[PDB]
C-alpha cells in the first residue's frame, strides 16, 4: 500500500513545481516521508533496544 | 450496588463496611445462646446442635479460666482462635500480675485483636460473636461481643437463630433476675426459660441445654448432659 | 499485554518498555557529537515562568569528572538516578579499580539500574533515556545512549527527545570522518537552534564538552603525575560567543 | 471455571491448576515401565525433533536419580529438569542421615512431597510432569514401581504407561499382560516395553529407547543394536 | 466475587470460597466408620480405574500411633500433609507425657492446621494458602471415655459421632446407619455391619481388592487386615443374606 | 614460629631499567617439618605477576580468589588488567576482613603495556599500598631481604645484569632463613615475553 | 461518582481521595461528641445512646484518658476509635518515657495526624473514619482539637461531630457570641449538658445517657477525671430545665 | 484470558507467557552456530543499523562468558546482560572450586534452571533470550547447544535462533557436511545470512563473527573474535562483496 | 475511495503558532488597549480550541461594559479567560515530563 | 483508562495520569503564596484563611519552621502538608550531625524531590497533593528559593507564585521584574520587602488584608521567624500610608 502512495505524495510535490515532467528530486522527498513515518509506529528504534 | 463488597479495605459510599455486616449475618445463621447476670451469679445457656442423630451434639461453650467463660455463636473455626487468645491472656495476669483478669479489660483487649483484621487487607473481621461472662473483684458482669469488635455492657442479651424471642423474654423479665442474689438455682432457671421461647419447631431435649456459671463462692464449671437434669 | 511488565505480548516485547520510550520522545532535545578529541553535549533549557532561575536546574550533571550527561525525558526521574549513578560507581568501580570507572563499564552500571526497575512489577522504569559520554586511557573518547529498555548502545553521533527525528539527518549531513572540537562545538549549537527559536540565547541553552585535561579545574597542583577534569562545562558567556561568530 | 487462581476452590471440588497439569503431561514423550520378578523394565519414546540432534551430548529422556533407582517423565521438559536436580540432593542426602541409600519407598513420597509443596501454594505453579520411579531396595530384591502425578498424589503399579497417547498403549498392556505371572526372565519382560513403545513411534527402531534395572544397584542402558533384534523378533511373528 | 474470595463473605454470611472446598472431600472414595464398645472398625472403598492399578499398595486407612488410626477422603496429595502433622502431634504428645494421646486431643490438633487460610488474618502466622480438601474419620481408644470414633472437617471443627460415613456414597450410607446401628453390637457384628452397608454404596464389585478393613481395639493395638481376612467376611456375608 | 607464618616462604622484587624481576623459594614447611619442595609461591593472571607469603593455607585459597577477580574484569573490559590498577585490587580484598584477617604478604611485579614503566607494590594484613619502586620484599625473612637488597642495589641496571642482581640477594637469604631453604624459581619479566628459569642452589 | 474508590490512595481527576471522603459519611452517623474549651481548662460531653433498655447505665464510656491529662472522645464507628486510642496511649508514654515529662497538646496533635496520614497513603490498609476531638492543660495553657478521619487537625474554641453536628456548631457559634471572655470550666460543665440535649433531636428515635468529663487546671490538679456526682446531677436539671 | 500470569494454565495445558516468550526471538536477528570438527563458528546478524551506528568499537551480540565458553545472543538485549553476568559469575565459581574450566554441559544445565525458575516461581518475568552455547570441555570434545527461553536445551550439529529462524535452518541442514571445514562453516553462515536479511548489501558492520579452535594452535585453546577488517575481507573471498 | 480519498484531520492539540495566529486577527477586528497582552494566554493553556477563542473575546467585552469601559483592560482579559478556561489534562503547565 | 488507578503504569502518550493530578490537588484549601527575594531576605506570604468562627485563628496556619533557618509553606491540603514538614524537618536533623553543618535550601528541597519521585516509583505509595516551597538565607547563595513539586521536579527562582489565582499573581511579578531589570528588590531592610509583597498581592487578587486573613514568614540573615497577626498589622497600614 506504500509504494502507491508513494508516487501520489510526489505528484503532488511535482504540482507545486508546475512542471510536464516529475523530476527525481520529488521521489526523493516521497520515501523520505513514508518511511520516517512507518518509523513512528514502532516508537523510535526499537528493534535495535529488543 | 454493591461492588463495595469483595473488599474489606474499602469504605462503600454510606460510610458502612459490608464485610462486617456479613460478619453479623452469619452469626445469625449459627446457634443461639443467651446471657444473663445477677450480681452474685453470671450465667449462660446455650442451644447446642447436632448434625444428624448419631451425632452427639457440638460443645459451644468453652472454659476460659475459672473465673471467666464464654459461648460462641456463628463460625466455628473462627471461635477457636478467640478463646485461645482470651486464654493467653488469662494466664499472662496470673503469671505477670497474680491477679484475676477483669472482664473490662479483657474485652477492649478483644476489640483491639478485632480491629486488626478489620485494617489489615488479607484476612476476615472474625465470623463470630462471643458472649462474655465472668465474676471478677468487682462481682459479675457480661459483654456482648460482636464482628465489629464493639463489646457492651448489659444485664441481659442474646445473639443468634431467632433471638428477638429471647430478647423479649429477658425484656419482661429483666428486674426479677437482677433482685434475686444468693440462690443461684433461680438465676439457672431463668434462663432456661428465655431459650425456651426463643425456639421454633423444636423442643428442648436433655442435650440441647448447656449451662455454665461462675459466683462468689462458684468455680467455672460446665454442666451438659445429666447436669442439667436437675434443672431440665 | 501492554499494560503489565510481567505480561508478554503475543509479537512480544513489554509495553510498558514502549510507553516509557514514549516519555522521552515528549522530552527536550538533548545531542551528541563525536569529535576526534573530545564529545560536546548539548540540550536547552525550558521552565514555564521566565522568573525561573534556569542555574537551578540540573540537566548538565556530572557523574564523575571523567563523565558528564544529559537526559531526554522525566525531570525528576534525572536527580534521582544521576544520585544512584554516582553511588554505584564509587562503590563497584572507585574502591575497587582505585580510580574512577571506564566509559563502557560505567554506562554498564546505569543500564544494570533500570533493568532491577523493570524486573519488578509495579515499579516502573526511568523516564528518561541518558546520553553518556567520558574518556578512558584504553576505549579513548566514547560516546553512549542508555534507554530506559535497560540497554544502552555506542554512537557515533546521536539525538534524542522530541527533535530527534530533526537532528539526525543533519548530524549524517553535516559529520565527517575528522572533525576538530570546535567545529563540533558549532554544528551542535546549529542543529540544536532547529529544536526551538524565539528564545535560544546563550544564557537559556546548557552545552558542555568533555574534552582534553584541565588541570585548571583540578584544584590541586604539584602533581604533575595525574591528569586533571576531562569535562569542562563551559560558562552562558561561552555559549554566547559562539553564537556570535556562527 | 476456577482457573482465574490456584487457591480459590471449585464447585466442582477439583483445582483446575491440576487438571490441566496432568494435559501437559500428554505433551512430553511417551515412557512405559513394567515389571517382572527380577526386574522392572523402563522404556521410554526417545523422540527425535530433527537429524541435526547430537546423539553425542544431547540428554536422554531417562535421568539416574541414585545409583540403583530409577527415573523417566512424561511432561515440560523445562519443569522436569530442576524436579529431577531437587529429587537428587534429598536422595543423596538420605545417606547423610542414615548411612542407608535411598529406599524407593521414602523417594516417592519426597518426589510426591515437591510437588504437592508446589500445589498448596499460591505463588508458584505445580510441576507439568508425571513421572516413574522404578527401582529395588537396598535391603530386599523384590522389584517396585511408583508413580508421582501432577497432583501430589502416589501410587503404586504393576506396570503403567504415562505421556503421548497414554490411553492406547494402556489398553494394549492390559490385554497383554497377566498379573498372575508377571514374567520372571528379564529379556521377554523387554520385549513387552517395545512392543508398546513400537506403536506410538509408528516407525522406529532408532526412536525406541530402553533401560532397564536390575537389583544390587546395577543399572544399564541397552544398546541401539540390541534392542533392534528385539523389534526383529517382533515384526516376524506379526 | 464471594466465592472467588478467600476470606470475603457472602450476604447469607457463610465463606462461599470455604463451602466449595465440602465438594472435594466428597469426590474421593467411600469410607464408612462405625463405633462401638469394643473398638471402632474402619472401612474403606479403594478405586482400581485399572486391573494394573496395584489397588492394594495404595490404602487410606494409615496407621497414627499404635490406638490412634484414621481414614480419609479427598485430596491424598492433601491428605499427605495433614496425616503427617497428626503423626508428629501424637508422637510430640508422646514425648511430653509418656501418656496416651486422647482421641478428641489428637483432633483439636488436625483441626488447627485447618483454621489456617489466610495471609493477614491474626490468631497464629498464617503460612497455609488455601483450605485442605480433605476429610478424617478419626479413631482411638483412651480408657477413661472408651472407644471413640470424631470426624474432623476442614470447613468446621471436631465433632462427635457413633457412626459417620464420608465419601461419594456418605448421603444414602448414613440413612443405613440411622436404620441400623445398635448399642447392642460386639465387634463380630460391627465388622459384618461395615461390610454390608459399603456394598450397596459401592458401584465396584465388592472384592478384597476393593475393600480393606482395619480396627481399633486397644488390646490389639491399630491394626489392618489381609486380604484373606477381608475375603473371608465377605464370604460369611453372603452366607448371611442367603439364609436372610 | 608465628601465628601469621608458621609454613613460611619468600618473595622479592625489583625494579631495573623497564623490567622487573620476581622470585621466590620453593620450600614449604609446617612447623620444623619440610614438606614439599614443589609448590610455587608465585601466581599470574595475564601479564601481571603476584607472589603471597603468609600461612600458607591463605596464599592457595587467594590465589583462587584473585583469579575469579581478575577474569571478571578481562572478559567485561576485553582487554587485560594492569599493574598500576590491580595494586588497589589486592588493598581492598585484604581489607574486607580487618577481623579475622588474612595471613598474607602479597607482593605484585609488573610491567604496563602502556607507559612501558615497572610497577612493585606490598601489602601487610589488611593491605595498603607501599608505593616505593626502589624494591620490596616481604616473607619471613623480611628483615634478611631488605639489607641484602639495599646493599647491592644499583638503580637502572640491565635486564641480563639484573638476573645476577636478585638471584644472588635470594640465595644467599635463604641458607639463613629457617622456613624456607629448598628451590627457586626466578620470573625475569620485560614487556614483549616472560622468561622464567628455576635456580640449582642447596637443600639443607 | 464511579471509579477512584475501590483504592485508598488513588486520585480522582478531581484531585482527591472518593473512600477517605466516604469515611466523613460513616463519623456522621456516629454518635454527637463535642468539646467546648474554656479559660483554665477543657469540657468534653458526649451522648452515648441507648441501645435497649438492658444496657447497664454508666459503665460504657467512649471516653477514653491518654497519659494522666488528655481527654479524648470519638465520633464514628465505636471500636475504630478505640483502636485509634490504644495507638496514642503508646505514643504518649514513649514520648513520656524519653523525655520526662508529660506531651504537650500541640505534640500528641502532630503523631496523631501521622498515624491517621500513614493509613491514607497506603494501598493495604483502609483509612479511618472517627473524629477524634481531644485536648487538655499544659504549660502554655488550655487547648482543644478535633482530628477529622481525613487526618486534618487545627485548633479549636469549641468543636462538634457526630450526628448532631448540625445542632452543636450551632449552639457553641451562641456560645463565644455570649462568652468571648472564656466561659469557665464550671459554667461550662451546665452548658455541656444543653448542648447534648439539642443535638440528641437527631437522634431522637432512641434514649440516651449524658455522660460529662472534664480536665481542668484548677479544679482538677491538670487532671482528666470523669465529672459524677453532684456536679453531673446539676448539669442534668440545668438541661432539663431550659429544653422544656 | 489466559494471556496473563504465570501460576495459571489454559484448558489445554499451555502456559502461554512461554510461548509468547519463543515469540519474542524472532524480533532480533539471526543468530546461527555451525558444528565442525575442525571447530565452530559463531555467525551473527545486527538486528537493525544506521550509518552512524557506531559498531566497530564493540560487540554486543558476542559475549565470552569464559575463556572456551562463549555465546552469541538473540533476543531482548536487557533480558540477555542480566543473564550474562549470572552465567558469567558462575563460569569463574567453578574455577575456584575445582580448579577447571566449566564443562559445557554444567553451564546449560544451571542457565536452563535459571530461565526455568522465573517462570515456575514468584510473579516475576520469563525471559525471552536464545542463546547459542558453543563451547570446549575436555569430555565431549567441541560442543554446540541452545537453550530455549523456555528453560530446557538441546545439543545441535546447526541451529538457527533470531530471526527468520525456518528459512536460516533450512538452507544451513540443506548444504550441510558432517566432518565440514571451520572453513567452508564461515562460508555456509555468510551464504544463509545473505538471503535471510532484508539488507540489500551483506556489509562486515552488520557481522559479529568469533570462533573458537583448538586447531589453530594445538595445546592451547583459542577464542578469536573477528575484528571489523577481518570480516570485510572474508566476504571478497565469497564474492557477496 | 470515488466518494472520499481525502480525510483531512481538525485537530484540538494544535500549537503555539496557530493560536497566535488566531488571537491577532480576532483582535484586529475589535478594539484594544496598549495593557492587553494577547501571547501570554497561549502559553499558560495549551489545548484551547478556535470556538473558545471566539468565546474569550466576546467575554472581554462582557468585563469591559461591566466596568462600562470602551477598550479592553489586561484586567478585563484576565478575568474572561479564566472563565472557560477548560480543565484539559492534555494541557502543559503542569508537567514533568521534560 | 486503567491508567490513574495505577500509580505506575503509564498511559499512551506516556503521561502518569495519576501524578498529574496530584498537580491539581494543591487547590483543596484554596490560598495563594507569593514568595519573593530581597537583597537580604526571603519573604514569603501565604494567605490564611479561617473559615469557620468556632476555629481558633491562631493554629492556622501553612508556614512550619524546619530548623533554624529555613521555613515551608504549604499550598494544598492538609494532611499531606503535615507529612511534608515532618520529612523536611527530620532530614533537616539528620543532615546537621551526619555532615556537621547547618542545611541550605537547595540541599533540603533536593531530597525531598528525590523522596517524591521514591514514593512515584514505587506502586507502595503515592505522590502527596502537596507544594512545597522552601525558604531561606542560604549562606553563600543568599536569598534562595527553591519549589519542590510533587513529582518531584525542581527549579529554582526569583520569584514563585502558587495557588487558584496564581496565574494573577503571576503577570504583576513579571511585569515588575522586567522594568527593574534586577532579579532582586533593592529594598534594604525586610520591613519594607514584606510591604512589597503585601502590595502585589492586593493588587493581583482585589481584596483587602486584615490581620487574620494573611500570614507572613521572613527568613532573615541567619535567622527565622513568622511574624504575628499585630506585626502584620503594622505592615498593613504601611501599605495604605504613603
Amino acid at each position: 500500500a506504500d509504494v502507491k502512495g508513494v508516487c501520489t505524495e510526489a505528484g503532488m510535490y511535482a504540482l507545486r513545481e508546475r512542471r510536464i515532467h516529475v523530476t527525481q528530486e520529488d521521489f526523493e522527498l516521497a520515501v523520505g516521508k513514508v518511511m520516517n513515518k512507518n518509523q513512528e509506529t514502532a516508537i523510535s528504534v526499537a528493534k535495535l533496544f529488543k | 450496588r454493591n461492588n463495595y463488597d469483595g473488599d474489606t479495605v474499602t469504605f462503600s459510599p454510606t460510610g458502612r463496611l459490608f464485610q462486617v455486616e456479613y460478619a453479623l449475618e452469619a452469626i445469625k445463621q449459627g446457634s443461639v445462646t443467651v446471657g444473663l447476670r445477677s450480681n452474685t451469679h453470671a450465667v449462660l445457656v446455650a442451644l447446642k446442635r447436632n448434625a444428624d442423630e448419631l451425632s452427639s451434639y457440638q460443645k459451644k461453650i468453652i472454659k476460659c479460666d475459672e473465673h471467666m467463660g464464654l459461648s460462641l455463636a456463628g463460625l466455628a473455626p473462627d471461635a477457636r482462635v478467640l478463646s485461645n487468645y482470651l486464654r493467653q491472656q488469662c494466664n499472662y495476669s496470673s503469671l505477670v500480675f497474680n491477679r484475676k483478669l477483669a472482664v473490662e479489660r479483657a474485652g477492649h483487649l478483644l476489640c483491639d485483636k478485632a480491629q486488626k483484621n478489620t485494617q489489615s487487607y488479607g484476612g476476615r473481621p472474625y465470623g463470630v460473636g462471643l458472649l462474655i461472662i465472668g465474676y471478677d473483684k468487682s462481682g459479675a458482669h457480661l459483654l456482648e461481643f460482636q464482628p465489629s469488635g464493639n463489646v457492651t455492657e448489659l444485664y441481659g442479651t442474646a445473639i443468634g437463630a431467632r433471638s428477638q424471642g429471647a430478647k423479649t423474654y429477658l425484656e419482661r423479665t429483666l428486674d426479677t433476675f437482677i433482685k434475686i442474689d444468693g440462690n443461684p438455682d433461680e438465676l439457672i432457671k431463668a434462663g432456661v426459660e428465655a431459650i425456651s421461647q426463643s425456639l421454633r419447631d423444636e423442643s428442648l431435649t436433655v442435650d440441647n441445654l448447656s449451662i455454665a456459671i461462675v459466683g462468689k463462692d462458684t468455680p467455672f464449671t460446665i454442666y451438659d448432659g445429666e447436669a442439667v437434669a436437675k434443672y431440665i | 499485554y501492554s499494560f503489565s511488565l510481567t505480561t508478554f505480548s503475543p509479537s512480544g516485547k513489554l509495553g510498558q518498555i514502549d510507553y516509557a520510550l514514549t516519555a522521552v520522545k515528549q522530552g527536550v532535545t538533548s545531542l551528541g557529537i563525536k569529535a576526534t578529541n573530545g564529545v560536546v553535549i548539548a540540550t536547552e533549557k525550558k521552565s514555564s515562568s521566565p522568573l525561573a532561575m534556569s542555574e537551578t536546574l540540573s540537566k548538565v550533571s556530572l557523574l564523575t569528572p571523567d563523565i558528564g550527561a544529559v537526559y531526554s525525558g522525566m525531570g525528576p526521574d534525572y536527580r534521582v538516578l544521576v544520585d544512584k549513578s554516582r553511588k554505584v560507581a564509587h562503590t563497584s568501580y572507585k574502591r575497587i579499580y582505585g580510580e574512577y570507572p571506564p566509559t563502557k563499564l560505567l554506562v554498564s552500571e546505569v543500564a544494570k539500574i533500570m533493568q532491577e526497575a523493570t524486573q519488578s512489577g509495579g515499579v516502573r522504569p526511568f523516564g528518561v533515556s541518558l546520553l553518556i559520554a567520558g574518556h578512558d586511557e584504553f576505549n579513548g573518547f566514547s560516546l553512549y545512549q542508555v534507554d530506559p529498555s535497560g540497554s544502552y548502545f555506542p554512537w557515533k553521533a546521536t539525538a534524542i527527545g522530541k527533535g530527534s527525528v530533526a537532528a539526525k539527518t543533519f548530524l549524517e549531513k553535516r559529520w565527517n570522518d575528522e572533525l576538530e572540537l570546535e567545529d563540533a562545538i558549532h554544528i551542535a549549537l546549529l542543529t540544536l537552534k532547529e529544536s526551538v527559536e524565539g528564545e535560544f540565547n546563550g544564557d537559556t541553552i546548557e552545552l558542555a564538552i568533555i574534552g582534553d585535561e584541565n588541570p585548571d579545574l583540578l584544584g590541586y597542583t604539584g602533581i604533575p603525575t595525574d591528569k586533571g577534569p576531562r569535562f569542562r562545562k563551559l560558562t552562558s558567556q561561552e555559549i554566547n560567543d559562539r553564537l556570535e561568530a556562527l | 471455571g476456577y482457573d482465574r487462581a490456584l487457591s480459590i476452590f471449585s464447585p466442582d471440588g477439583h483445582i483446575f491448576q491440576v487438571e490441566y497439569a496432568l494435559e501437559a503431561v500428554k505433551r512430553g514423550t511417551c515412557a512405559v515401565g513394567v515389571k517382572g520378578k527380577n526386574c522392572v523394565v523402563l522404556g521410554c519414546e526417545r523422540r527425535s525433533t530433527l537429524k541435526l540432534q547430537d546423539t553425542r551430548i544431547t540428554p536422554s529422556k531417562v535421568s539416574k536419580i541414585d545409583s540403583h533407582v530409577v527415573l523417566s517423565f512424561s511432561g515440560l521438559n523445562a519443569d522436569s529438569r530442576i524436579l529431577i536436580e531437587k529429587a537428587r540432593v534429598e536422595a543423596q542426602s538420605h545417606r547423610l542421615t542414615l548411612e542407608d541409600p535411598v529406599t524407593v519407598e521414602y523417594l516417592t513420597r519426597y518426589v510426591a512431597g515437591v510437588q504437592q509443596r508446589y500445589t498448596q501454594s499460591g505463588g508458584v505453579r505445580p510441576f507439568g510432569v508425571s513421572t516413574l520411579i522404578a527401582g529395588f531396595d537396598p535391603r530386599d530384591d523384590e522389584p517396585k514401581l511408583y508413580q508421582t502425578e501432577p497432583s501430589g498424589i502416589y501410587s503404586s503399579w504393576s506396570a503403567q504407561t504415562i505421556g503421548r497417547n497414554s490411553k492406547t498403549v494402556r489398553e494394549f498392556l492390559e490385554k497383554n499382560y497377566d498379573r498372575k505371572e508377571p514374567p520372571a526372565t528379564v529379556e521377554e519382560c523387554v520385549k513387552l516395553t517395545v512392543r508398546s513403545l513400537l506403536e506410538v513411534v509408528q516407525t522406529g527402531a532408532k526412536n525406541i529407547e530402553i533401560t532397564v534395572v536390575k537389583p544390587d544397584s546395577d543399572i544399564v542402558a541397552l544398546s541401539s543394536e540390541e534392542i533392534n533384534q528385539y523389534v526383529t523378533q517382533i515384526e516376524q511373528e506379526k | 466475587e464471594y466465592d472467588r474470595g478467600v476470606s470475603t463473605f457472602s450476604p447469607e454470611g457463610r465463606l462461599f470460597q470455604v463451602e466449595y472446598s465440602l465438594e472435594a472431600i466428597k469426590l474421593g472414595s467411600t469410607a464408612i466408620g462405625i463405633a462401638t464398645k469394643e473398638g471402632v472398625v474402619l472401612g474403606v472403598e479403594k478405586r482400581a480405574t485399572s486391573p494394573l492399578l496395584e489397588s492394594d499398595s495404595i490404602e487410606k486407612i494409615v496407621e497414627i500411633d499404635r490406638h490412634i488410626g484414621c481414614a480419609m477422603s479427598g485430596l491424598t496429595a492433601d491428605a499427605r500433609s495433614m496425616i503427617e502433622h497428626a503423626r508428629t502431634a501424637a508422637v510430640t504428645h508422646n514425648l511430653y507425657y509418656d501418656e496416651d494421646i486422647n482421641v478428641e486431643s489428637l483432633t483439636q490438633s488436625v483441626c488447627d492446621l485447618a483454621l489456617r487460610f489466610g495471609e493477614g488474618a491474626s490468631g497464629e502466622e498464617r503460612l497455609m494458602s488455601r483450605p485442605f480438601g480433605v476429610a478424617l474419620l478419626i479413631a482411638g481408644h483412651d480408657a477413661d471415655d472408651g472407644y471413640q470414633l470424631f470426624h474432623a472437617e476442614p470447613s468446621g471443627t471436631f465433632y462427635r459421632y457413633n457412626a459417620k460415613a464420608i465419601g461419594s456414597g456418605s448421603e444414602g450410607a448414613q440413612a443405613e446407619l440411622l436404620n441400623e446401628w445398635h448399642s447392642s453390637l460386639t465387634l463380630k457384628e460391627a465388622e459384618l455391619l461395615v461390610l454390608k452397608i459399603l456394598k450397596q454404596v459401592m458401584e465396584e464389585k465388592l472384592d478384597e481388592n476393593n475393600a480393606q478393613l482395619s480396627c481399633i481395639t486397644k488390646q490389639d493395638g491399630f491394626k489392618i487386615y489381609d486380604n484373606e481376612k477381608t475375603a473371608e467376611l465377605i464370604k460369611e456375608l453372603k452366607e448371611k443374606e442367603a439364609a436372610e | 614460629s608465628d601465628p601469621s607464618s608458621i609454613n613460611g616462604g619468600i618473595v622479592v622484587a625489583m625494579t631495573g631499567k623497564d623490567c622487573v624481576a620476581i622470585a621466590c623459594d620453593l620450600r614449604l614447611g609446617s612447623q620444623s617439618l619440610g614438606v614439599s619442595n614443589k609448590f610455587e609461591k608465585i601466581f599470574h593472571y595475564g601479564h601481571v605477576f603476584l607472589g603471597i607469603t603468609g600461612l600458607a593455607t591463605d596464599v592457595t585459597t587467594l590465589n583462587e580468589m584473585f583469579r575469579y577477580k581478575t577474569n571478571l574484569y578481562k572478559l567485561k573490559e576485553e582487554r587485560a588488567i594492569e599493574p598500576e590498577t590491580f595494586t588497589q585490587l589486592v588493598s581492598s580484598s585484604l581489607y574486607e576482613r580487618r577481623f579475622g584477617p588474612y595471613f598474607v604478604g602479597p607482593v605484585v611485579a609488573g610491567i604496563n603495556s602502556k607507559s612501558g614503566k615497572p610497577f612493585i607494590a606490598g601489602f601487610d594484613l589488611i593491605g595498603c599500598i607501599d608505593e616505593a619502586k626502589d624494591f620490596i620484599v616481604s616473607g619471613t625473612a623480611s628483615d634478611q631481604l631488605f639489607g641484602m637488597c639495599e646493599s647491592l642495589y644499583e638503580p637502572n641496571l640491565e635486564p641480563e645484569d639484573l638476573f645476577e642482581t636478585i638471584s644472588q640477594a635470594l640465595l644467599n637469604a635463604a641458607d639463613r632463613d629457617a622456613l624456607s631453604g629448598w628451590g627457586a624459581v626466578v620470573y625475569i619479566i620485560k614487556k614483549d615475553e616472560v622468561v622464567k628459569r628455576y635456580l640449582k642452589m642447596r637443600q639443607d | 461518582g464511579t471509579g477512584y474508590d475501590l483504592s485508598n490512595s488513588v486520585f480522582s481527576p478531581d484531585g482527591r481521595n472518593f473512600q477517605v471522603e466516604y469515611a466523613v459519611k460513616a463519623v456522621e452517623n456516629g454518635t454527637t461528641s463535642i468539646g467546648i474549651k474554656c479559660n483554665d481548662g477543657v469540657v468534653f460531653a458526649v451522648e452515648k445512646l441507648i441501645t435497649s433498655k438492658l444496657l447497664v447505665p454508666q459503665k460504657n464510656v467512649k471516653i477514653q484518658v491518654v497519659d494522666r491529662h488528655i481527654g479524648c472522645v470519638y465520633s464514628g464507628l465505636i471500636p475504630d476509635g478505640r483502636h485509634l486510642v490504644n495507638r496514642g496511649r503508646e505514643e504518649a508514654a514513649s514520648f513520656k518515657k524519653l523525655y520526662k515529662t508529660p506531651i504537650p497538646i500541640p505534640a500528641f496533635a502532630d503523631r496523631l495526624g501521622q498515624y491517621v496520614q500513614a493509613h491514607t497513603l497506603y494501598n493495604s490498609v483502609r483509612p479511618f473514619g472517627v473524629s477524634t476531638i481531644f485536648g487538655g492543660v499544659d504549660k502554655n495553657g488550655a487547648h482543644l482539637y478535633m482530628l477529622e478521619p481525613s487526618g486534618s487537625y487545627w485548633g479549636y474554641k469549641g468543636a462538634a461531630t457526630g450526628k448532631g453536628r448540625q445542632s452543636a456548631k450551632a449552639e457553641l457559634e451562641k456560645l463565644v457570641d455570649h462568652h468571648p471572655e472564656g466561659l469557665s470550666a464550671r459554667e461550662a460543665v451546665k452548658q455541656a449538658a444543653k448542648i447534648i440535649y439539642l443535638a440528641h433531636e437527631d437522634n431522637k428515635e432512641k434514649d440516651f445517657e449524658l455522660e460529662i468529663s472534664w480536665c481542668s487546671l484548677s479544679e482538677t490538679n491538670g487532671l482528666h477525671k470523669f465529672v459524677k456526682g453532684d456536679l453531673l446531677q446539676e448539669a442534668i436539671d440545668f438541661a432539663q430545665k431550659e429544653i422544656n | 484470558r489466559y494471556d496473563s500470569r504465570t501460576t495459571i494454565f489454559s484448558p489445554e495445558g499451555r502456559l502461554y507467557q512461554v510461548e509468547y516468550a519463543l515469540e519474542s526471538i524472532s524480533h532480533a536477528g539471526t543468530a546461527i552456530g555451525i558444528m565442525a570438527s575442525d571447530g565452530i563458528v559463531l555467525a551473527a546478524e545486527r538486528k537493525v543499523t544506521s550509518t552512524l551506528l557506531e559498531q566497530d568499537t564493540s560487540t554486543e551480540k558476542l559475549y565470552k562468558l569464559n575463556d572456551k565458553i562463549a555465546v552469541a545472543v538473540a533476543g531482548l538485549t536487557a533480558d540477555a546482560e542480566i543473564l550474562i553476568n549470572t552465567a558469567r559469575i558462575h563460569a569463574q565459581n567453578y574455577l575456584k572450586t575445582y580448579n577447571e574450566d566449566i564443562p559445557v554441559e554444567i553451564l546449560v544445565r544451571r542457565l536452563s534452571d535459571i530461565k526455568q525458575g522465573y517462570t515456575q516461581h514468584g510473579g516475576l518475568r520469563p525471559f525471552g533470550v536464545s542463546f547459542i552455547y558453543a563451547g570446549y570441555d575436555d569430555r565431549y570434545g567441541y560442543q554446540l547447544y541452545t537453550s530455549n527461553p523456555s528453560g530446557n536445551y538441546t545439543g545441535w550439529k546447526a541451529i538457527s535462533v533470531g530471526a527468520n529462524t525456518s528459512a536460516a535452518q533450512t538452507l544451513l541442514q540443506m548444504d550441510y557436511k558432517d566432518d565440514m571445514k571451520v572453513d567452508d562453516a564461515i562460508e555456509l553462515a555468510l551464504k544463509t545470512l545473505s538471503k535471510t536479511t532484508d539488507s540489500s548489501a551483506l556489509t562486515y558492520d552488520r557481522l559479529e563473527f568469533a570462533t573458537i579452535r583448538k586447531g589453530a594452535n594445538d595445546g592451547e585453546v583459542y577464542q578469536k573474535i573477528f575484528k571489523p577488517q577481518e570480516i570485510k575481507d572474508i566476504l571478497v573471498k565469497t564474492g557477496i562483496t | 475511495p470515488g466518494r472520499l480519498d481525502r480525510k483531512i484531520e481538525f485537530p484540538s492539540l494544535r500549537d503555539r503558532r496557530e493560536r497566535r495566529l488566531i488571537f491577532g486577527t480576532i483582535a484586529s477586528k475589535m478594539s484594544l488597549a496598549p495593557e492587553a497582552d494577547l501571547d501570554s494566554l497561549i502559553i499558560r493553556n495549551d489545548s484551547l480550541s478556535g470556538a473558545v477563542i471566539a468565546a474569550i473575546m466576546q467575554e472581554a467585552g462582557l468585563r469591559a461594559v461591566r466596568k462600562n469601559r470602551y477598550v479592553i483592560l489586561q484586567s478585563d482579559l484576565e478575568e474572561a479567560y479564566a472563565t472557560q478556561v477548560k480543565t484539559d489534562n492534555t494541557v502543559d503547565k503542569f508537567d514533568f515530563y521534560k | 483508562a486503567g491508567y490513574d488507578r495505577h500509580i505506575t503504569i503509564f498511559s499512551p502518550e506516556g503521561r502518569l495520569y495519576q501524578v498529574e493530578y496530584a498537580f491539581k490537588a494543591t487547590n483543596q484549601t484554596n490560598i495563594n503564596s507569593l514568595a519573593v527575594r530581597g537583597k537580604d531576605c526571603t519573604v514569603v506570604i501565604s494567605q490564611k484563611k479561617v473559615p469557620d468562627k468556632l476555629l481558633d485563628p491562631t493554629t492556622v496556619s501553612y508556614i512550619f519552621c524546619i530548623s533554624r533557618t529555613i521555613g515551608m509553606v504549604v499550598n494544598g491540603p492538609i494532611p499531606d502538608a503535615r507529612n511534608a514538614a515532618l520529612r523536611a524537618k527530620a532530614e533537616a536533623a539528620e543532615f546537621r550531625y551526619k555532615y556537621g553543618y547547618d542545611m541550605p535550601c537547595d540541599v533540603l528541597a533536593k531530597r525531598m524531590a528525590n523522596l517524591s519521585q521514591i514514593y512515584t516509583q514505587r506502586a507502595y505509595m503515592r505522590p502527596l497533593g502537596v507544594i512545597l516551597t522552601f525558604v531561606s538565607v542560604d549562606e553563600e547563595l543568599g536569598p534562595s528559593i527553591y519549589k519542590t513539586d510533587p513529582a518531584g521536579y525542581y527549579v529554582g527562582y526569583k520569584a514563585t507564585a502558587t495557588g487558584p489565582k496564581q496565574q494573577e499573581i503571576t503577570t504583576n511579578l513579571e511585569n515588575h521584574f522586567k522594568k527593574s531589570k534586577i532579579d532582586h528588590i533593592n529594598e534594604e531592610s525586610w520591613e519594607k520587602v514584606v510591604e512589597f509583597a503585601i502590595t502585589h498581592m492586593i493588587d493581583a487578587l482585589g481584596t483587602e488584608f486584615s490581620k487574620n486573613d494573611l500570614e507572613v514568614g521572613v527568613a532573615t540573615k541567619d535567622k527565622f521567624f513568622t511574624l504575628s497577626a499585630e506585626n502584620i498589622e503594622e505592615r498593613l497600614v504601611a501599605i495604605a500610608e504613603q
